[PDB]
Protein backbone atom coordinates (compact mmCIF):
# COMPACT_ATOMS: atom_id res chain seq x y z
CA UNK A 1 0.00 0.00 0.00
CA UNK A 2 0.28 3.26 -0.39
CA UNK A 3 -0.12 7.13 0.66
CA UNK A 4 -2.47 8.67 -2.51
CA UNK A 5 -4.11 11.71 -2.84
CA UNK A 6 -5.61 13.66 -5.90
CA UNK A 7 -3.94 16.59 -7.52
CA UNK A 8 -3.98 18.40 -10.64
CA UNK A 9 -3.46 15.91 -13.48
CA UNK A 10 -3.97 12.69 -11.44
CA UNK A 11 -2.95 10.35 -8.48
CA UNK A 12 0.20 11.49 -6.64
CA UNK A 13 1.36 8.09 -4.48
CA UNK A 14 4.41 8.70 -2.24
CA UNK A 15 5.92 5.46 -0.20
CA UNK A 16 3.65 5.28 2.44
CA UNK B 1 -33.26 35.24 -19.53
CA UNK B 2 -35.69 33.23 -22.38
CA UNK B 3 -34.03 29.86 -20.44
CA UNK B 4 -35.06 31.56 -17.74
CA UNK B 5 -38.58 31.95 -18.55
CA UNK B 6 -38.28 28.04 -19.92
CA UNK B 7 -36.96 26.79 -16.90
CA UNK B 8 -39.99 27.90 -14.66
CA UNK B 9 -42.58 26.56 -17.25
CA UNK B 10 -41.19 23.03 -18.26
CA UNK B 11 -43.09 20.47 -16.45
CA UNK B 12 -41.71 18.58 -13.28
CA UNK B 13 -40.83 15.41 -12.05
CA UNK B 14 -40.89 13.02 -8.72
CA UNK B 15 -39.29 14.92 -5.70
CA UNK B 16 -35.90 13.56 -5.27
CA UNK B 17 -33.01 13.24 -3.09
CA UNK B 18 -29.86 15.01 -5.19
CA UNK B 19 -26.10 15.05 -4.16
CA UNK B 20 -23.44 16.28 -6.17
CA UNK B 21 -19.34 16.89 -5.59
CA UNK B 22 -18.11 20.12 -7.39
CA UNK B 23 -14.32 20.21 -6.96
CA UNK B 24 -14.02 16.41 -5.65
CA UNK B 25 -13.76 17.32 -1.75
CA UNK B 26 -17.13 18.30 -1.44
CA UNK B 27 -20.49 17.81 -1.20
CA UNK B 28 -24.28 18.65 -1.07
CA UNK B 29 -27.28 17.27 -1.10
CA UNK B 30 -30.99 18.58 -1.11
CA UNK B 31 -34.70 18.26 -2.01
CA UNK B 32 -37.20 20.40 -3.43
CA UNK B 33 -41.02 20.47 -2.22
CA UNK B 34 -44.33 22.51 -1.60
CA UNK B 35 -43.68 25.48 0.24
CA UNK B 36 -46.44 24.88 2.85
CA UNK B 37 -46.51 27.57 5.46
CA UNK B 38 -45.37 26.41 9.17
CA UNK B 39 -42.19 24.11 7.70
CA UNK B 40 -38.51 24.79 8.03
CA UNK B 41 -34.94 23.28 9.16
CA UNK B 42 -36.38 22.06 12.52
CA UNK B 43 -38.96 19.57 11.22
CA UNK B 44 -36.41 17.59 9.08
CA UNK B 45 -34.02 14.72 10.44
CA UNK B 46 -30.48 14.44 7.83
CA UNK B 47 -28.14 11.77 8.82
CA UNK B 48 -25.48 10.02 7.22
CA UNK B 49 -23.04 7.18 7.78
CA UNK B 50 -19.72 6.72 6.36
CA UNK B 51 -19.15 2.58 6.96
CA UNK B 52 -16.98 1.79 10.02
CA UNK B 53 -17.99 5.17 11.06
CA UNK B 54 -20.63 6.89 13.43
CA UNK B 55 -24.24 8.42 12.50
CA UNK B 56 -23.56 11.86 11.94
CA UNK B 57 -25.90 14.96 11.62
CA UNK B 58 -26.43 17.53 8.68
CA UNK B 59 -27.13 21.42 9.60
CA UNK B 60 -30.15 21.77 7.10
CA UNK B 61 -30.85 24.55 5.43
CA UNK B 62 -33.44 26.13 3.79
CA UNK B 63 -33.99 28.64 0.34
CA UNK B 64 -36.62 29.76 -1.90
CA UNK B 65 -36.39 28.00 -5.38
CA UNK B 66 -36.69 30.13 -8.27
CA UNK B 67 -39.53 28.27 -9.19
CA UNK B 68 -41.13 28.69 -5.92
CA UNK B 69 -41.06 25.37 -4.14
CA UNK B 70 -38.42 25.20 -1.40
CA UNK B 71 -35.08 23.89 -0.75
CA UNK B 72 -33.82 21.87 2.01
CA UNK B 73 -29.84 21.35 1.79
CA UNK B 74 -27.14 19.77 3.89
CA UNK B 75 -23.44 20.39 3.36
CA UNK B 76 -21.25 17.39 4.52
CA UNK B 77 -18.15 19.32 6.29
CA UNK B 78 -15.12 18.79 4.20
CA UNK B 79 -13.39 15.98 6.69
CA UNK B 80 -16.60 13.41 5.71
CA UNK B 81 -15.97 13.83 1.77
CA UNK B 82 -14.01 10.81 1.70
CA UNK B 83 -14.69 9.06 -1.79
CA UNK B 84 -14.40 5.57 -2.39
CA UNK B 85 -16.59 4.31 0.44
CA UNK B 86 -20.21 3.86 0.61
CA UNK B 87 -22.59 7.03 2.03
CA UNK B 88 -25.45 6.70 3.48
CA UNK B 89 -28.22 9.07 3.53
CA UNK B 90 -31.51 9.04 5.86
CA UNK B 91 -34.03 12.05 5.21
CA UNK B 92 -36.88 11.35 7.79
CA UNK B 93 -39.60 14.04 9.29
CA UNK B 94 -39.72 14.76 12.98
CA UNK B 95 -42.30 12.67 13.27
CA UNK B 96 -40.02 9.68 12.41
CA UNK B 97 -41.88 8.95 9.05
CA UNK B 98 -39.40 8.33 6.39
CA UNK B 99 -39.01 10.21 3.76
CA UNK B 100 -35.55 9.28 1.46
CA UNK B 101 -32.77 6.81 1.52
CA UNK B 102 -30.06 6.85 -0.67
CA UNK B 103 -26.40 5.39 -0.51
CA UNK B 104 -23.63 6.95 -2.81
CA UNK B 105 -20.19 7.00 -3.40
CA UNK B 106 -18.92 10.39 -3.43
CA UNK B 107 -16.45 9.80 -6.31
CA UNK B 108 -19.75 8.77 -8.48
CA UNK B 109 -21.82 12.23 -8.31
CA UNK B 110 -19.55 14.64 -10.01
CA UNK B 111 -21.20 17.48 -11.32
CA UNK B 112 -17.89 19.58 -12.81
CA UNK B 113 -18.11 23.42 -13.31
CA UNK B 114 -17.90 23.88 -17.64
CA UNK B 115 -14.97 24.31 -19.37
CA UNK B 116 -13.51 27.97 -19.98
CA UNK B 117 -10.97 29.57 -22.86
CA UNK B 118 -12.72 27.69 -25.58
CA UNK B 119 -11.07 28.82 -28.97
CA UNK B 120 -11.51 27.54 -32.54
CA UNK B 121 -9.18 28.50 -35.37
CA UNK B 122 -8.39 27.93 -38.97
CA UNK B 123 -5.49 24.84 -40.19
CA UNK B 124 -5.26 22.55 -44.50
CA UNK B 125 -9.05 23.76 -44.92
CA UNK B 126 -9.29 22.52 -41.12
CA UNK B 127 -11.20 23.88 -38.25
CA UNK B 128 -8.73 23.34 -34.90
CA UNK B 129 -10.43 23.72 -30.93
CA UNK B 130 -8.77 23.88 -27.81
CA UNK B 131 -9.95 24.94 -24.31
CA UNK B 132 -9.12 24.49 -20.67
CA UNK B 133 -10.68 22.49 -17.93
CA UNK B 134 -13.54 23.49 -15.50
CA UNK B 135 -10.97 26.33 -13.28
CA UNK B 136 -9.55 25.10 -10.08
CA UNK B 137 -10.40 21.14 -10.60
CA UNK B 138 -7.66 18.49 -9.64
CA UNK B 139 -7.50 14.34 -11.80
CA UNK B 140 -7.73 16.64 -14.65
CA UNK B 141 -6.71 13.89 -16.72
CA UNK B 142 -10.21 12.27 -15.76
CA UNK B 143 -12.28 14.65 -17.77
CA UNK B 144 -13.51 13.54 -21.00
CA UNK B 145 -15.02 16.13 -23.04
CA UNK B 146 -18.09 16.06 -25.86
CA UNK B 147 -18.22 19.22 -28.35
CA UNK B 148 -21.42 20.54 -29.63
CA UNK B 149 -21.53 22.03 -33.36
CA UNK B 150 -24.26 23.69 -34.36
CA UNK B 151 -24.41 25.20 -37.83
CA UNK B 152 -26.34 28.50 -38.33
CA UNK B 153 -29.01 29.61 -40.67
CA UNK B 154 -31.58 27.02 -40.33
CA UNK B 155 -29.12 21.85 -37.35
CA UNK B 156 -26.16 19.79 -35.23
CA UNK B 157 -23.60 17.60 -34.60
CA UNK B 158 -21.63 16.62 -31.92
CA UNK B 159 -18.34 14.79 -30.88
CA UNK B 160 -17.45 12.50 -28.31
CA UNK B 161 -13.48 13.99 -26.70
CA UNK B 162 -11.90 11.35 -25.01
CA UNK B 163 -10.08 11.88 -21.46
CA UNK B 164 -7.69 14.14 -20.43
CA UNK B 165 -7.62 15.59 -24.41
CA UNK B 166 -8.68 19.42 -24.13
CA UNK B 167 -8.13 20.23 -27.70
CA UNK B 168 -10.09 18.76 -30.86
CA UNK B 169 -9.51 18.96 -34.91
CA UNK B 170 -12.71 19.51 -36.61
CA UNK B 171 -12.78 18.20 -40.53
CA UNK B 172 -15.53 18.00 -42.32
CA UNK B 173 -17.25 21.21 -41.89
CA UNK B 174 -19.01 23.19 -45.30
CA UNK B 175 -17.33 26.01 -47.31
CA UNK B 176 -19.02 29.18 -46.06
CA UNK B 177 -21.29 28.58 -43.26
CA UNK B 178 -21.48 30.06 -40.24
CA UNK B 179 -20.42 27.17 -36.87
CA UNK B 180 -21.15 27.91 -33.54
CA UNK B 181 -19.52 25.81 -31.18
CA UNK B 182 -19.52 24.64 -27.34
CA UNK B 183 -18.08 21.86 -24.28
CA UNK B 184 -19.17 20.29 -21.87
CA UNK B 185 -17.12 18.29 -19.22
CA UNK B 186 -17.81 15.04 -16.90
CA UNK B 187 -15.67 12.42 -14.75
CA UNK B 188 -14.85 9.55 -16.33
CA UNK B 189 -13.95 5.84 -15.17
CA UNK B 190 -12.82 3.33 -14.25
CA UNK B 191 -12.49 5.53 -11.02
CA UNK B 192 -15.30 8.35 -11.24
CA UNK B 193 -18.63 9.05 -12.88
CA UNK B 194 -21.28 11.82 -12.75
CA UNK B 195 -23.60 13.82 -14.69
CA UNK B 196 -22.70 16.17 -17.62
CA UNK B 197 -21.68 19.98 -16.40
CA UNK B 198 -23.52 22.73 -18.22
CA UNK B 199 -21.74 24.29 -21.58
CA UNK B 200 -19.01 26.85 -22.06
CA UNK B 201 -19.43 29.92 -23.48
CA UNK B 202 -20.02 29.31 -27.08
CA UNK B 203 -17.74 30.48 -29.96
CA UNK B 204 -18.70 31.09 -33.61
CA UNK B 205 -16.96 31.67 -36.73
CA UNK B 206 -17.59 32.11 -40.69
CA UNK B 207 -15.54 29.19 -42.90
CA UNK C 1 -5.16 10.98 2.54
CA UNK C 2 -5.52 7.67 1.18
CA UNK C 3 -4.03 3.95 1.14
CA UNK C 4 -4.27 2.63 -1.95
CA UNK C 5 -3.29 -0.71 -3.47
CA UNK C 6 -3.11 -2.14 -7.09
CA UNK C 7 -6.50 -3.19 -7.85
CA UNK C 8 -7.90 -5.46 -11.13
CA UNK C 9 -8.70 -2.15 -12.79
CA UNK C 10 -6.89 0.40 -11.08
CA UNK C 11 -6.13 1.70 -7.76
CA UNK C 12 -8.14 0.91 -4.31
CA UNK C 13 -7.92 3.29 -1.88
CA UNK C 14 -10.13 2.68 0.94
CA UNK C 15 -9.25 6.13 3.37
CA UNK C 16 -6.83 6.19 6.14
CA UNK D 1 10.16 -22.69 -36.05
CA UNK D 2 11.67 -19.86 -38.69
CA UNK D 3 11.93 -17.32 -36.02
CA UNK D 4 13.64 -20.18 -33.82
CA UNK D 5 16.42 -20.16 -36.59
CA UNK D 6 15.72 -16.50 -36.95
CA UNK D 7 16.99 -15.80 -33.44
CA UNK D 8 20.33 -18.35 -33.58
CA UNK D 9 21.28 -16.08 -36.25
CA UNK D 10 20.81 -12.66 -34.67
CA UNK D 11 23.31 -10.81 -32.96
CA UNK D 12 23.68 -9.40 -29.27
CA UNK D 13 25.71 -6.95 -27.83
CA UNK D 14 27.25 -6.67 -24.30
CA UNK D 15 25.49 -8.93 -21.62
CA UNK D 16 23.96 -7.19 -19.02
CA UNK D 17 22.12 -7.18 -16.02
CA UNK D 18 18.27 -7.79 -17.69
CA UNK D 19 14.93 -7.29 -14.98
CA UNK D 20 11.52 -7.86 -15.14
CA UNK D 21 8.41 -7.76 -13.56
CA UNK D 22 5.28 -9.85 -15.33
CA UNK D 23 2.57 -8.93 -12.40
CA UNK D 24 3.47 -6.28 -10.28
CA UNK D 25 4.28 -8.21 -7.20
CA UNK D 26 7.46 -10.46 -8.90
CA UNK D 27 10.76 -10.08 -10.74
CA UNK D 28 13.12 -12.08 -12.56
CA UNK D 29 16.50 -11.00 -12.96
CA UNK D 30 19.02 -12.40 -15.11
CA UNK D 31 21.97 -12.32 -17.70
CA UNK D 32 23.80 -14.95 -20.06
CA UNK D 33 27.67 -15.65 -20.84
CA UNK D 34 29.26 -18.41 -22.33
CA UNK D 35 30.01 -22.12 -20.93
CA UNK D 36 32.90 -23.08 -18.42
CA UNK D 37 33.25 -26.01 -16.69
CA UNK D 38 33.81 -25.46 -13.05
CA UNK D 39 31.72 -22.64 -13.30
CA UNK D 40 28.10 -23.32 -11.37
CA UNK D 41 25.35 -21.13 -9.61
CA UNK D 42 27.65 -21.01 -6.69
CA UNK D 43 30.36 -18.73 -8.43
CA UNK D 44 27.77 -16.36 -8.37
CA UNK D 45 26.37 -14.10 -4.89
CA UNK D 46 23.28 -11.83 -6.14
CA UNK D 47 22.41 -9.87 -3.44
CA UNK D 48 20.05 -6.94 -3.22
CA UNK D 49 19.01 -4.01 -0.88
CA UNK D 50 15.75 -2.04 -0.83
CA UNK D 51 15.08 0.97 0.69
CA UNK D 52 16.97 1.05 3.18
CA UNK D 53 16.00 -2.26 4.58
CA UNK D 54 19.23 -4.87 4.81
CA UNK D 55 21.21 -6.34 2.22
CA UNK D 56 19.49 -10.17 1.42
CA UNK D 57 21.12 -13.25 -0.76
CA UNK D 58 19.22 -14.33 -3.84
CA UNK D 59 20.18 -18.29 -4.57
CA UNK D 60 21.12 -17.98 -8.53
CA UNK D 61 19.88 -20.86 -11.19
CA UNK D 62 21.54 -21.59 -14.13
CA UNK D 63 19.91 -22.82 -16.97
CA UNK D 64 20.80 -23.89 -20.91
CA UNK D 65 20.28 -21.72 -24.20
CA UNK D 66 19.52 -22.40 -27.39
CA UNK D 67 22.62 -21.09 -28.53
CA UNK D 68 24.69 -22.91 -26.17
CA UNK D 69 24.97 -19.53 -23.79
CA UNK D 70 24.16 -20.50 -20.23
CA UNK D 71 21.88 -17.86 -18.17
CA UNK D 72 21.97 -17.21 -14.74
CA UNK D 73 18.39 -15.56 -12.81
CA UNK D 74 17.08 -15.08 -9.69
CA UNK D 75 13.52 -14.32 -8.80
CA UNK D 76 12.91 -11.93 -5.69
CA UNK D 77 10.24 -13.35 -2.62
CA UNK D 78 7.21 -11.64 -3.34
CA UNK D 79 7.60 -9.73 0.04
CA UNK D 80 10.77 -7.57 -1.70
CA UNK D 81 9.00 -6.56 -4.67
CA UNK D 82 7.41 -2.92 -4.11
CA UNK D 83 7.21 -1.02 -6.91
CA UNK D 84 7.91 2.50 -6.10
CA UNK D 85 11.65 2.28 -3.94
CA UNK D 86 15.05 2.28 -5.88
CA UNK D 87 15.88 -1.50 -5.54
CA UNK D 88 19.86 -1.71 -5.69
CA UNK D 89 21.40 -4.95 -6.88
CA UNK D 90 24.46 -6.44 -6.39
CA UNK D 91 26.53 -9.67 -7.86
CA UNK D 92 30.20 -10.89 -7.41
CA UNK D 93 32.43 -13.40 -8.63
CA UNK D 94 33.10 -15.07 -5.05
CA UNK D 95 36.81 -13.83 -6.64
CA UNK D 96 35.59 -10.82 -5.19
CA UNK D 97 35.44 -8.95 -8.37
CA UNK D 98 32.03 -7.25 -9.12
CA UNK D 99 29.77 -8.52 -12.06
CA UNK D 100 27.07 -5.95 -12.08
CA UNK D 101 25.31 -2.96 -10.46
CA UNK D 102 22.16 -1.60 -11.19
CA UNK D 103 19.18 0.24 -9.45
CA UNK D 104 15.90 -0.27 -10.54
CA UNK D 105 12.26 0.52 -10.09
CA UNK D 106 10.25 -2.67 -10.06
CA UNK D 107 7.34 -0.37 -11.66
CA UNK D 108 10.02 1.06 -14.55
CA UNK D 109 10.67 -2.99 -15.80
CA UNK D 110 7.00 -4.09 -16.60
CA UNK D 111 6.56 -6.70 -19.12
CA UNK D 112 3.73 -8.76 -19.00
CA UNK D 113 1.97 -11.98 -20.94
CA UNK D 114 0.69 -11.84 -24.12
CA UNK D 115 -3.16 -10.78 -24.43
CA UNK D 116 -5.53 -13.25 -24.95
CA UNK D 117 -9.13 -14.04 -26.40
CA UNK D 118 -8.50 -12.07 -29.76
CA UNK D 119 -11.71 -12.48 -31.58
CA UNK D 120 -13.07 -11.03 -34.82
CA UNK D 121 -15.82 -10.38 -36.52
CA UNK D 122 -17.42 -7.56 -39.23
CA UNK D 123 -19.56 -5.05 -38.03
CA UNK D 124 -23.22 -5.31 -38.87
CA UNK D 125 -23.83 -2.31 -40.52
CA UNK D 126 -20.68 -0.75 -42.10
CA UNK D 127 -19.24 -4.64 -42.33
CA UNK D 128 -15.69 -3.32 -40.74
CA UNK D 129 -13.75 -5.50 -38.71
CA UNK D 130 -14.04 -5.23 -35.30
CA UNK D 131 -11.60 -7.00 -32.90
CA UNK D 132 -11.50 -7.57 -29.53
CA UNK D 133 -9.67 -9.00 -26.78
CA UNK D 134 -8.91 -9.30 -23.02
CA UNK D 135 -5.88 -8.32 -21.32
CA UNK D 136 -2.92 -10.66 -19.79
CA UNK D 137 -4.62 -13.31 -17.80
CA UNK D 138 -4.13 -12.37 -13.70
CA UNK D 139 -2.44 -8.41 -14.07
CA UNK D 140 -3.53 -5.83 -12.44
CA UNK D 141 -4.44 -2.44 -12.88
CA UNK D 142 -5.99 -3.07 -16.90
CA UNK D 143 -7.17 -0.03 -17.26
CA UNK D 144 -3.55 1.46 -17.35
CA UNK D 145 -2.24 -0.85 -20.43
CA UNK D 146 -2.05 0.86 -23.56
CA UNK D 147 -1.67 -1.97 -26.57
CA UNK D 148 -0.59 -2.31 -30.22
CA UNK D 149 -2.59 -3.69 -33.08
CA UNK D 150 -0.55 -5.42 -36.62
CA UNK D 151 -2.06 -5.97 -39.62
CA UNK D 152 -1.13 -8.23 -42.20
CA UNK D 153 -2.52 -8.79 -45.50
CA UNK D 154 -2.35 -12.09 -46.77
CA UNK D 155 0.98 -5.80 -48.23
CA UNK D 156 2.68 -3.24 -45.79
CA UNK D 157 3.40 -1.78 -42.46
CA UNK D 158 0.33 -0.75 -40.45
CA UNK D 159 0.04 -1.22 -36.55
CA UNK D 160 -2.89 0.70 -34.70
CA UNK D 161 -2.03 2.14 -31.49
CA UNK D 162 -5.01 1.50 -28.89
CA UNK D 163 -5.73 4.23 -25.88
CA UNK D 164 -4.49 2.49 -22.75
CA UNK D 165 -7.62 0.50 -21.37
CA UNK D 166 -9.59 -0.39 -24.36
CA UNK D 167 -9.34 -3.65 -25.35
CA UNK D 168 -11.48 -3.11 -28.78
CA UNK D 169 -10.77 -1.61 -32.13
CA UNK D 170 -12.79 -1.33 -35.27
CA UNK D 171 -10.66 -1.20 -38.55
CA UNK D 172 -11.94 0.83 -41.54
CA UNK D 173 -9.60 1.40 -44.27
CA UNK D 174 -9.42 -2.13 -45.17
CA UNK D 175 -9.80 -4.06 -48.91
CA UNK D 176 -12.47 -6.08 -49.49
CA UNK D 177 -12.65 -10.16 -50.09
CA UNK D 178 -9.26 -10.19 -48.65
CA UNK D 179 -7.80 -12.41 -46.11
CA UNK D 180 -6.10 -10.19 -43.24
CA UNK D 181 -4.36 -11.83 -39.60
CA UNK D 182 -4.15 -9.07 -37.05
CA UNK D 183 -2.29 -9.78 -33.65
CA UNK D 184 -2.30 -7.42 -30.68
CA UNK D 185 0.42 -6.54 -27.93
CA UNK D 186 0.65 -5.06 -24.73
CA UNK D 187 2.30 -2.14 -22.70
CA UNK D 188 2.09 -0.84 -18.78
CA UNK D 189 1.38 2.95 -19.93
CA UNK D 190 3.08 6.13 -18.79
CA UNK D 191 3.68 8.48 -16.31
CA UNK D 192 2.88 6.26 -13.00
CA UNK D 193 4.74 2.83 -15.05
CA UNK D 194 7.22 1.76 -17.80
CA UNK D 195 8.75 -1.04 -19.58
CA UNK D 196 8.36 -3.19 -22.27
CA UNK D 197 6.15 -4.36 -24.84
CA UNK D 198 4.60 -8.21 -24.72
CA UNK D 199 5.08 -10.83 -27.06
CA UNK D 200 2.06 -11.48 -29.37
CA UNK D 201 -0.77 -12.87 -28.64
CA UNK D 202 -2.18 -15.84 -30.94
CA UNK D 203 -3.54 -14.64 -33.86
CA UNK D 204 -6.47 -14.73 -36.49
CA UNK D 205 -7.43 -14.25 -39.80
CA UNK D 206 -10.56 -13.54 -41.62
CA UNK D 207 -11.49 -12.34 -44.71
CA UNK D 208 -13.27 -9.15 -45.60
CA UNK D 209 -16.53 -8.90 -47.29
CA UNK D 210 -17.14 -8.97 -51.01
CA UNK D 211 -17.52 -4.87 -51.72
CA UNK D 212 -16.76 -1.95 -49.70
Amino acid sequence: TYSCHFGPLTWVCKPQ
Amino acid sequence: KFESKAALLAARGPEELLCFTERLEDLVCFWEEAASAGVGPGNYSFSYQLEDEPWKLCRLHQAPTARGAVRFWCSLPTADTSSFVPLELRVTAASGAPRYHRVIHINEVVLLDAPVGLVARLASGHVVLRWLPPPETPMTSHIRYEVDVSAGNGSVQRVEILEGRTECVLSNLRGRTRYTFAVRARMAEPSFGGFWSAWSEPVSLLT
